[PDB]
RNA sequence: CACCAUGUUCAA
RNA sequence: ACGGCCUCUAGGAAUGAAGGAGGGUAGUUCGGGGGAGAACGUACUGGGGCGUCAGAGGUGAAAUUCUUAGACCGCACCAAGACGAACUACAGCGAAGGCAUUCUUCAAGGAUACCUUCCUCAAUCAAGAACCAAAGUGUGGAGAUCGAAGAUGAUUAGAAACCAUUGUAGUCCACACUGCAAACGAUGACACCCAUGAAUUGGGGAUAACUUAGUAUCUUUACGGGAAUAUCCUCAGCACGCACGCGAAAGCUUUGAGGUUACAGUCUCAGGGGGGAGUACG
């Protein structure tokens, strides 16, 4: 390893869920307005 | 023991081997210089660093050579140096 | 190096020379025998260009081959128009 | 050139010296500098080679030592000035036969950089000239 | 964490460049800069000294006065292989500073 | 025959003398590959790639 | 002088003089770029106007690269050059006459004859 | 002042045949009705008459080049290739 | 260089 | 140099040129800096030509795979697209991103040199502007190699991973977008002071606090009064082991992270316990 505790997942991929979740809410109010 | 450095009046070897505007008063490098001709034998006064195209009157020959530092004379002519004051 | 300098000469003789603009008063010039120097641009129409040359021929005049066209002559000269022909007839300063 | 638009920090330039009296052997009368200095600015030559022939070919080191004038204040005295001053007048020059290679060679990025920071420097130029009103108010360089 | 190395690994000062551009292991393959790869020359006879033996007693050509070729090879590692191939082994902190220029 | 390998050409003759039948559409040209001169052919590069 | 076209590839390398004390004898490029025209320029006028038949006995007994150290190592000091590769690219149409000429009298081949 | 934000010459459409389509048209439309640079006669005049076809104002020359500009990439490699062929030869 | 996964909650 | 008639005659009185900035000239310097064009180089793959015959490939071991309809291997070629090995360095260039075959070209750029010019024109910067690796997007090209997705074979309790054989989008080019990097020296820009040894790149110069304290080597009929070394000096650049001092320490040290509670050279950006979160809304 060359990094310290995350405390969490590797926060490359706690990126990218976040980017997924972003894209899904936008395109829910999107089918609503 | 040795003499110490002072820094108001530096010695000669110390002076001497400075940058010309690290000395303790700047001053030029350069100087003047009579030239005789090869081909016009005449007298022109030519500078130490000249970087333009110094010609003598009479033979419209190139009396030296622009480089990066010192102009280099021709082969042939005599020059001399000239008091700097 | 073709330009460069032909241009610097162009630039004294339009301040301190006489010269003339256009085909026309160029012919004129070296008719009345007054022309010291003529410059075409390179996109003169060829039969134009040879009149010229042949005028020149004629009249001893010489001539200048210019290496830009129209628009580059007429910009050398600091004008706002383009030119086929300059015909120079004072010299001013400028040595050409 | 050396630390405005691209930090460098070369320290090459001249050394003025000490001692401002000319040279005895330089027997050159004032007048007569005066009439070289015009007559070099007859043929076209700007001020800064008008000093370096002289320097070069006549021992003249500085033609203010010799005559109290600068060069450009002899020039200015007789009518022979540039209507542009000279620096403004070669970055000008140099923009134009930037501008000129760019119009063929529109992917050349580094002449495009290089091109912006020589026409920033001619707008400063530009700018204090027209403060200290050596150029026309309304002048403005066009790219 | 801790800052390891003065140089970071590699032979690319801060202000000396940007890229390097980077080269395949010699190994594996993986792709490291140039600077940073542990760089090896070898010059290894093409037999071992009892084939050679036997080689230049049947060759006509080679024998004591005539030498046999030798296999020439710039050898670049990636980090990994180096250490795992043992061209480079991991050192005490007090030793990490000493450099060889060149080959003993 | 007389035209150098890379030209870029038009307006091809398929046949001598048939007066001009390949490369005519707007835009459309024949590449010169190469020359053989023992058998007197010419290799083209037709619009559509196939070679001719 | 008879129609082969031959590509040469020269190398050469620059060396530490005696009294060097530097750690490394890289050359200024204007000095390679000056080496490379002498070295074009040499091939090329002794080359060209002579046969192949010639042109092999130059190359293979170092007659040309003798030549090429000796005028080029003035302008750089080296400590070897050499013409690594020699490759004809086009050949002429076939001549017998001139085939025969280069091989001059021909040794007498058994391989037919009975044993 | 502005009349349209970024449709230009391609608002006499409406809000017809889509963004893109549009946007790809209106690229060669404004080079199909541009004035370009004529080597003869050095004036910004040639103009389109037909596909192909262009014609100078100035000095009423006729050039056949370019569906939609007066001089197309290829044909400036072309002519390029030509030049350093012939002197090749 | 086949394949080695896991260890309940506090507190000694 | 001396003398002499006539004509013209506001014309020399302005601090200085910053070891601040901008220009100029020069070697026609220096460099993997940038753009354009023409060529070269083997290699990967493929294709026939010419030979051979039973395997080849791949792995920890295998299998997917190829193969008497001739694979693999051998020789010389041809085609196409990439790439520029060794030399390649605690080396160079560039504002950063980045940049490596040769030749011919187009504009630049820094450094050095100068008794050239000039005369405060500067430093740093909200707003605004341009550029910006890879991946990604659009339209045309191109498509050899590698290869997200996918497919097959292994491994495994499972393995839709690591390994193997493949393979789409891509990878390459033109034009136009995008402006998300550990875009790092995790270290803002300008300026001043600062001890020591050995190097390196580029350009020049020389061979009772003291009045001046050397030195060569090799090549040498045309990019040649040349080229490189040697000793010394110097300015500019990337750095190394090395005294103060500093720091929580690791460490930094004229290349500061030093010169700071003995706290003030100038400007500017960001931070105020950890999460929620660079999320929600606009
Ligand atoms: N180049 C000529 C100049 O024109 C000047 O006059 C111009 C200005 O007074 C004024 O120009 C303004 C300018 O003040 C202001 N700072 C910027 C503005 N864009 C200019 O406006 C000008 O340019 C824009 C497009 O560039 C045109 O749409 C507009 O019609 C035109 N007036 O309008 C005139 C333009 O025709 C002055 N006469 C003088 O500076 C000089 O002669
Ligand atoms: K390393
Ligand atoms: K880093
Ligand atoms: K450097
Ligand atoms: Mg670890
Ligand atoms: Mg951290
Ligand atoms: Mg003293
Ligand atoms: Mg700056
Ligand atoms: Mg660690
Ligand atoms: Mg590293
Ligand atoms: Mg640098
Ligand atoms: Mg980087
Ligand atoms: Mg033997
Ligand atoms: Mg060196
Ligand atoms: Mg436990
Ligand atoms: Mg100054
Ligand atoms: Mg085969
Ligand atoms: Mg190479
Ligand atoms: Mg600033
Ligand atoms: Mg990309
Ligand atoms: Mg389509
Ligand atoms: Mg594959
Ligand atoms: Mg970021
Ligand atoms: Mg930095
Ligand atoms: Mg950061
Ligand atoms: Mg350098
Ligand atoms: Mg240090
Ligand atoms: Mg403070
Ligand atoms: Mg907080
Ligand atoms: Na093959
Ligand atoms: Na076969
Ligand atoms: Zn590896
Ligand atoms: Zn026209």
């Amino acid at each position: 390893g060359t990094v310290s505790r995350p405390r969490g997942m590797r926060p490359k991929w706690h990126k990218k869920r976040i980017k997924r979740l972003k894209l899904r809410r936008r395109r829910m109010r999107q089918r609503s307005k | 023991g040795f003499f110490d450095a002072d820094l108001s009046y530096p010695t000669v070897r110390t002076e001497r081997m400075k940058h010309k505007r690290r000395r303790l008063v700047q001053g030029p490098n350069s100087y003047f210089m009579d030239v005789s001709c090869p081909r016009c034998r005449q007298v022109t006064v030519v500078y130490s660093h000249a970087t333009t195209s110094v010609e003598c009157k009479g033979c419209s020959k190139k009396l030296c050579r622009p480089t990066g530092g010192k102009a280099l004379l021709v082969e042939g002519c005599g020059y001399r140096r000239k008091p700097d004051h | 190096s073709k330009v460069d300098t032909i241009n610097a000469k162009l630039q004294l003789v339009m301040k301190s020379g006489k010269y003339v603009l256009g085909t026309q008063q160029a012919l004129t010039t070296l008719r009345q025998g007054r022309s010291k120097l003529v410059v075409i641009a390179n996109n003169c129409p060829p039969i134009r260009r040879a009149e010229v040359e042949y005028y020149c021929t004629l009249s001893k005049t010489p001539i200048h081959h210019y290496s830009g066209n129209n628009l580059d002559l007429g910009t050398a000269c600091g004008k706002h128009f383009r030119t086929c022909v300059l015909s120079v007839t004072n010299v001013g300063d400028s040595d050409i | 050139m050396v630390r405005m638009h691209g930090n460098g920090r070369g320290k090459a330039s001249s050394a003025l010296p000490y001692r401002r009296t000319p040279p005895a052997w330089l027997k050159i009368a004032s007048r007569n500098v005066v009439k070289m200095v015009c007559k070099s600015s007859r043929k076209g030559m700007m001020p800064s080679q008008i000093g370096m022939e002289l320097r070069d070919s006549m021992g003249i080191a500085q033609v203010k030592n010799v005559t109290g004038r600068k060069i450009l204040r002899i020039l200015k005295h007789n009518g022979l000035a540039p209507e542009i001053p000279e620096d403004l007048y070669f970055l000008v020059k140099r923009a134009t036969q930037m501008r000129k290679h760019l119009e063929r060679h529109t992917t050349d990025r580094d002449t495009k950089y290089r091109l912006i920071l020589v026409e920033s420097r001619i707008h400063r130029l530009a700018r204090y000239y027209k403060r200290v009103k050596q150029l026309p108010p309304t002048w403005k360089y066009e790219s | 964490m801790t800052t390891k190395r003065r140089n970071h690994g590699r032979s690319k000062p801060a202000h000396s460049r940007g890229r390097v551009k980077p080269i395949h292991c010699f190994n594996c393959g993986r792709l490291t800069p140039k600077d940073k790869a542990v760089g090896r020359f070898v010059v290894r006879r093409m037999l071992d000294a009892a084939s050679a033996r036997d080689v230049a007693e049947a060759s006509p050509v080679y024998g004591a006065n005539f030498p046999m070729p030798r296999l020439y090879m710039k050898q670049r590692f990636c980090i990994a292989c180096a250490i795992h191939s043992r061209t480079v082994r991991a050192r005490p902190v007090g030793n990490r500073k000493i450099r060889y220029t060149k080959k003993v | 025959g007389q035209i150098t390998e890379g030209c870029i050409v038009c307006n091809v003759e398929a046949k001598p003398g048939d007066r001009g039948t390949l490369a005519r559409a707007s835009g459309d040209y024949c590449i010169i590959i190469s020359h053989n001169h023992e058998t007197g052919r010419t290799r083209l590069k037709l619009p559509s790639g196939q070679k001719k | 002088a008879d129609g082969y076209t031959m590509r040469l590839f020269v190398v050469a390398f620059t060396k530490p003089q005696a009294n060097q004390q530097s750690r490394n004898c890289y050359a200024k490029q204007r000095l390679v770029k000056w080496l490379r025209m002498r070295i074009t320029k040499m091939i090329k006028r002794r080359l060209s106007k002579v046969q192949i038949k010639e042109a092999v006995s130059l190359l293979t007994r170092n007659v040309l690269s003798d030549a090429l150290v000796r005028r080029c190592n003035p302008i750089l000091p080296l400590r070897e050059l050499r013409i690594r590769k020699v490759r004809v690219v086009r050949t002429p149409k076939f001549d017998a006459q001139a085939l025969l000429s280069a091989h001059g009298t021909i040794p007498a081949s058994v391989e037919a004859d009975q044993r | 002042a502005k009349r349209t934000v970024k449709m230009g010459v391609m608002g006499r459409y409406g809000t017809r045949y889509g963004a893109n389509p549009r946007k790809r048209a209106k690229k060669l439309e404004v080079s199909q009705h541009a004035k370009h640079f004529c080597s003869f006669c050095g004036k910004f005049a040639f103009r389109r008459k037909a596909v192909g076809i262009w014609r100078c104002d100035g000095c009423s020359k006729t050039v056949a080049g370019g569906a939609y500009t007066l001089s197309t990439p290829n044909n400036s490699t072309v002519r390029s290739t030509v030049r350093r062929l012939r002197e090749l030869a």
